[PDB]
């Protein structure tokens, strides 16, 4: 259901509460630690991070390396929080290489 | 304001073979490209017009007849490998002329001295109708 | 030459500008937009009509727009 | 003295030829 | 160097989970279909093993047992 | 089971089954009555 | 008659054909054993060919000067069995079959994964479903009435 | 340019662009003087572009016309005409 | 005072350009920004040819429907 979310950020780390069938990103808005974005529609590096625990749901994925699923990058605008994950953010360019 | 680098004939180019591919009689009448890149060991790449060609520890200048092609090989030297190169265009007069990056970072990353061109202040669905533009030598985008 | 048009809809997503063949477009500042970045088209003279910029393009409808016109030797892609 | 004998071939022939020619020299090139 | 039998037990176990998930193997496809194109996706990409991974020992696994599939279907 | 019970009904295999029903009624049907050009009860 | 056309069980072209048929047939018969596999096969299509024939000049189609049964479907109470009662059959199976799948749609309509139900059917819904094509004509007759068939806001 | 490795200046772009001429002789004419100056003196009215090119077209359309307006029917069989009763259509005629 | 309408709520659009023109969409998040040209997002259950769902517009596109 709502398993709490760590993401790591240059302003710091923060948990906040939102359920399993909406994207991190989202409730993040509704809560208020800003984070970087700008398709929103899972196409672009814009709102890249990686992971350090659990892991998310791929379902919601496109325009991306037939591994950068399986890698550890991820998109928090398209992303169902399975778990008590925890992840990064501002990570588009070491994922944009 | 980012003088681009300046041409440096003499330095050497990649070890190929020949081929079919290259530089034809439009090189020799209107244009051709040059880029260059610097190479950090000896390697096989894929030339774009041809089959493979070895890069020199070192810089390499590779002339080519299409912009086009250069920015591929620019691309692919640029991700594929990790090196900075830089594309001119030669005249037959003997102008070059510094073509890419043209101020010094690449496109793809904002830069605070690029002036905007060719940007309309409005959604693409409020151009006039043609009928509005009609006998007059302006196009309803160009607007 | 082609005309390409920038349309104030840009999300400066700038993955059209990662996607051109040679080098039409750039990124530039603005305010309109939560990226402060907008798409600039100021070396057109070389653009080839390709319209990859187009498909990549996320916005609805497109925020960059390719006009074909007038044809160049640089804008037929031509070797020879 | 047969008329078409005559027109025929000019029109078939010459008068191509001429067309033709002073066409492709107006088109192919510049002013 | 000298050439052996060398095999792999029970690699993938035989089951009816991915009949119920139409283009398992494509993650897109897995997913589930939004418009008509799709379902063309799905037939166009069934057989084309080197694109739903990269591992050469997969793709030739399922290629000697298509083989012997086709064999089946001649006799 | 209940996975082959999805199975057989996915698109395809539902449509069949399907058509090869309607396919045995209609042929059945003009067996018994065939070479109808009319209907001829009423 | 109608369209200057003839009954055919009175027409001598309709019965012409009749017997050119059933002869041919008779033909292939023969070269063979008399009470045959093959012959027994070839009698029974003869007996069908009568059967038909017979069939059709007491339906009273009617025939021209090829003796083919022409069909009327300008409405003459005479023919209906000809066009206009089967197509009154054929509009109820159609309209069976267009409403079943139409309510199938709106059953289907309000789940998160719509198509999931589409590319797999749930073909316990659809046998729930397919038995109301029966009362379509009543049930889409008030449907139209309560301004519910046509979607409004379109 | 061609200095062991490199291959490209721009004082030298013809090079670069390989604007060579890979079969022409930069020799001397292989025809005697004497032969030299039989002919560029006989077929010297024919060098003038305009006239050459009205000359041409208009003496060789006067050819055609002369040679086709006087050829003899043992050359076309269009003008020998026909040599035979001619029959009827299959119902005029 | 926010402006636009609500988070979740049904709007029309008004944009003729657009895909989903004269249909509905839920609101995602409207920026309490000026100097923003489009702040409303919408999200909506069908694909446009470029397969994309969400979408940004002005105040004055969208339409709050009922
Ligand atoms: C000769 C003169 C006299 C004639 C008298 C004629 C009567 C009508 C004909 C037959 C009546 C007996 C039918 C068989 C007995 C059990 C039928 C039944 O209760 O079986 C159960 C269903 C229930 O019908 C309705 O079913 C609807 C939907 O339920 C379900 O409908 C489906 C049923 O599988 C699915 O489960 C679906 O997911 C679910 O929505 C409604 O919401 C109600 O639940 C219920 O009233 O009836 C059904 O249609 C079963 C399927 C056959 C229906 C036949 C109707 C007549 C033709
Ligand atoms: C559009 C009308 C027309 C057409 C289709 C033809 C067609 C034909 N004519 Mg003819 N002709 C015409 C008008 C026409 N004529 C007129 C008005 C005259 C003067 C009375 C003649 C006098 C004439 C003669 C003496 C002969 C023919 C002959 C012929 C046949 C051979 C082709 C040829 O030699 O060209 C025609 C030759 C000409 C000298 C025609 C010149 C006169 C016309 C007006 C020239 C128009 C040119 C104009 C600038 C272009 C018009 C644009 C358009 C047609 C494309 C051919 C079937 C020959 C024949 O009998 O074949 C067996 C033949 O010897 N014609
Ligand atoms: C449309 C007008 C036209 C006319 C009037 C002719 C006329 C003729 N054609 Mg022909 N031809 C034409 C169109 C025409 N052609 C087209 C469109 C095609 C393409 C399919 C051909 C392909 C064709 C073939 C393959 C052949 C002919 C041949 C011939 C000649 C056969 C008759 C003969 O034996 O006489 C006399 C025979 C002669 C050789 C007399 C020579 C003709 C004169 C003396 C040449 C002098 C012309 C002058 C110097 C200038 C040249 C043209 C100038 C006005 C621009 C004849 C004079 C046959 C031929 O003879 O080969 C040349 C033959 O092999 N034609
Ligand atoms: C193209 C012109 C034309 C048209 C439109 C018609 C039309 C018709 N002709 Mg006519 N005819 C024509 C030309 C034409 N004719 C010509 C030129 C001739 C001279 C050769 C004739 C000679 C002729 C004769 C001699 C007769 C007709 C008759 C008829 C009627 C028979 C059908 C009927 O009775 O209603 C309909 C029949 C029903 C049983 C009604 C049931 C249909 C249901 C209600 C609709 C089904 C819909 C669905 C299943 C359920 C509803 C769903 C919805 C609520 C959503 C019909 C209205 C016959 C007649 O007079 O009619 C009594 C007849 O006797 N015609
Ligand atoms: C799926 C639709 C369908 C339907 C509605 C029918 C219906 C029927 N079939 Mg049939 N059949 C079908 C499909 C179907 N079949 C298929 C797919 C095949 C395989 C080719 C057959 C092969 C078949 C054979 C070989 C025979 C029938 C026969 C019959 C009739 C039964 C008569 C009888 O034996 O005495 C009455 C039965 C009861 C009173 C109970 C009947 C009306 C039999 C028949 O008509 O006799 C000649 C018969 O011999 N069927
Ligand atoms: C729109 C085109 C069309 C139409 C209107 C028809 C119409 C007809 N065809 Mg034909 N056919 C067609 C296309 C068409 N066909 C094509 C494209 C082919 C090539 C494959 C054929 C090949 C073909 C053959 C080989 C035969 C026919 C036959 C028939 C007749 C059979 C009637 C019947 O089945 O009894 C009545 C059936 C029913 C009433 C079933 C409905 C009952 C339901 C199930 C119950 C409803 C309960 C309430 C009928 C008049 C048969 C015939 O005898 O010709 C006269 C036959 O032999 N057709
Ligand atoms: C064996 C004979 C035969 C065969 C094989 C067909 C086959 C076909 N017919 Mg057809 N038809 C026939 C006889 C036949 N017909 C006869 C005798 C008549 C005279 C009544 C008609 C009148 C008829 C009509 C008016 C139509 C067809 C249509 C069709 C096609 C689609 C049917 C369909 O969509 O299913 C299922 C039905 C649907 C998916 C949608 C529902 C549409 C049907 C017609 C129900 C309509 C109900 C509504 C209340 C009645 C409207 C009245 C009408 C005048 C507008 C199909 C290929 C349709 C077509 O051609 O498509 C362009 C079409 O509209 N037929
Ligand atoms: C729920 C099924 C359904 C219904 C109710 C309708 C209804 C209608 N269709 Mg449509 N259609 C359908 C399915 C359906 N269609 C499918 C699957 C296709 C793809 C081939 C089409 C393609 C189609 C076209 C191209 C057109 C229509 C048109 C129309 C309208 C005029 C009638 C007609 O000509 O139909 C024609 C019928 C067909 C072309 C084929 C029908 C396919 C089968 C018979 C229906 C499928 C039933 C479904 C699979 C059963 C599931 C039930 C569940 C228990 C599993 C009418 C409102 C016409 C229109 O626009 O009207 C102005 C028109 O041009 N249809
Ligand atoms: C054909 C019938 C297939 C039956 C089937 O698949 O269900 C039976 C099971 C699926 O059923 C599953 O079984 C599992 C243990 O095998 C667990 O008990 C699960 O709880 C049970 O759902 O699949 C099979 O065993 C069939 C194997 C392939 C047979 C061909
Ligand atoms: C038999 C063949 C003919 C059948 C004619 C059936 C009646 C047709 C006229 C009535 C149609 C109708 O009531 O709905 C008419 C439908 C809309 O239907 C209307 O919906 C409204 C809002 O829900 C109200 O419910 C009205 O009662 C209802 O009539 O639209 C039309 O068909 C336009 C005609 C004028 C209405
Ligand atoms: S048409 Fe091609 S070259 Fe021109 S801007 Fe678009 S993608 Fe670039």
């Amino acid at each position: 259901a709502s398993y709490k979310v760590k993401l790591v950020t240059p302003d710091g780390t923060q948990e906040f509460e939102c359920p399993s069938d909406v994207y991190i990103l989202d409730h993040a808005e509704e809560v208020g630690i800003d984070l970087p974005y700008s398709c929103r529609a899972g196409s672009c590096s814009s709102c890249a991070g990686k992971v350090v625990g659990g892991e998310v749901d791929q379902s919601d994925g496109s325009f991306l390396d037939d591994e950068q699923i399986e890698a550890g990058f991820v998109l928090t605008c398209v992303a169902y929080p399975t778990s008590d994950v925890v992840i990064e953010t501002h990570k588009e360019e070491d994922l944009t290489a | 304001g980012f003088t681009p680098p300046e041409l440096d004939p003499n330095t050497p180019s990649p070890i190929f073979g020949g081929s079919t591919g290259g530089l034809l009689r439009k090189a020799q009448v209107e244009e051709f490209y040059v880029i260059t890149w610097e190479s950090p060991k000896e390697q096989i790449f894929e030339m774009p017009t041809g089959g493979a060609a070895i890069m020199r520890e070192g810089p390499n200048l590779l002339k080519l007849a299409r912009k086009e092609q250069c920015l591929a090989l620019g691309t692919r030297l640029r991700s594929k490998y990790k090196i900075k190169y830089q594309f001119y265009r030669v005249f037959p007069s003997g102008e070059v002329q510094y073509l890419h990056p043209k101020d010094g970072v690449y496109p793809e990353k904002v830069n605070p001295g690029r002036q905007g061109v060719g940007v309309n202040f409005r959604s693409i669905g409020k151009n006039v109708s043609p009928i509005e533009v009609k006998f007059t030598g302006k196009q309803p985008y160009d607007l | 030459s082609h005309s390409v048009k920038i349309y104030d809809t840009c999300i400066g997503c700038t993955q059209c500008v990662r996607a051109c063949p040679t080098d039409v477009l750039e990124m530039i500042p603005w305010g309109g937009c939560k990226a402060k970045q907008i798409a600039s088209a100021p070396r057109t003279e070389d653009c080839v009509g390709c319209k990859r910029c187009e498909s990549a393009c996320p916005t609805d409808f497109l925020s960059v727009r390719v006009y074909l016109w007038h044809e160049t030797t640089r804008s037929m892609g031509l070797a020879y | 003295i047969n008329l078409p004998s005559l027109f025929v071939p000019l029109v078939g022939l010459l008068f191509p030829a001429v067309a033709m020619a002073s066409l492709f020299l107006h088109v192919e090139k510049r002013l | 160097p000298e050439v052996k039998i060398l095999v792999d037990r029970d690699p993938i176990k035989t089951s009816f989970e991915q009949w119920a998930k139409p283009g398992h193997f494509s993650r897109t496809i897995a997913k589930g279909p939004d418009t008509t194109t799709w379902i063309w996706n799905l037939h166009a990409d069934a057989h084309d093993f080197d694109s739903h991974t990269s591992d050469l020992e997969e793709i030739s696994r399922k290629v000697f047992s298509a083989h012997f599939g086709q064999l089946s279907i001649i006799f | 089971m209940r996975d082959l019970k999805t199975y057989l009904s996915v698109a395809p295999v539902a449509s069949t089954l399907w058509f090869a029903a309607l396919a045995g009624l209609l042929i059945e049907i003009n067996r018994f009555f065939p070479d109808a050009l009319t209907f001829p009860f009423f | 008659d109608i369209a200057g056309l003839t009954p055919c069980k009175d027409s001598k072209q309709f019965a012409k054909r009749e017997k050119q048929s059933i002869k041919k047939l008779e033909s292939s018969l023969k070269l063979y054993a008399p009470d045959s596999a093959p012959a027994l096969a070839i009698n029974a299509t003869i007996e069908k060919t009568k059967r038909r024939f017979d069939n059709y000049g007491k339906q009273g189609l009617l025939c021209g000067a090829d003796g083919l049964p022409h069909l009327i479907v300008s409405g003459d109470q005479r023919h209906w069995g000809e066009f206009i009662t089967p197509g009154i059959l054929f509009l109820y199976i159609a309209g069976w079959i267009g409403w079943v799948g139409r309510s199938y749609l709106i059953a289907i309509r309000d789940d998160k994964k719509p198509t999931q139900k589409e590319i797999i059917i749930d073909v316990p819904l659809a046998t729930g479903l397919v038995f109301r094509g029966f009362s379509w004509p009543i049930a889409a007759y008030r449907e139209l009435l309560n301004g519910e068939l046509v979607a409004k806001d379109v | 340019y061609g200095d062991k490795s490199v291959y490209f200046d721009l004082e030298d772009l013809g090079n670069t662009t390989g604007q060579w001429d890979l079969y022409g002789s930069d020799a001397p004419s292989p025809y005697n003087s004497l032969q030299s100056k039989f002919f560029e003196t006989f077929a010297a009215p024919f060098t003038k572009r305009g006239l050459l090119l009205k000359f041409l077209i208009l003496g060789g359309g006067s050819t055609l016309a002369y040679f086709s307006a006087t050829a003899s029917g043992d050359i076309l069989p269009i003008k020998k005409g026909p040599q035979l009763p001619p029959q009827l259509g299959p119902r005029l005629g | 005072p926010p402006i636009g309408p609500k988070r979740g709520a049904k709007v029309k659009i008004l944009r003729q350009e657009s895909y989903w023109y004269k249909g509905t969409g839920s609101v995602v998040a409207v920026d309490q920004d000026p100097n923003t040209r489009y702040p409303v997002v919408v999200r909506f259950n069908k694909v446009n040819y470029a397969n994309v769902s969400t979408n940004n517009y002005a105040l004055d596109e969208v339409e709050e429907v009922k």
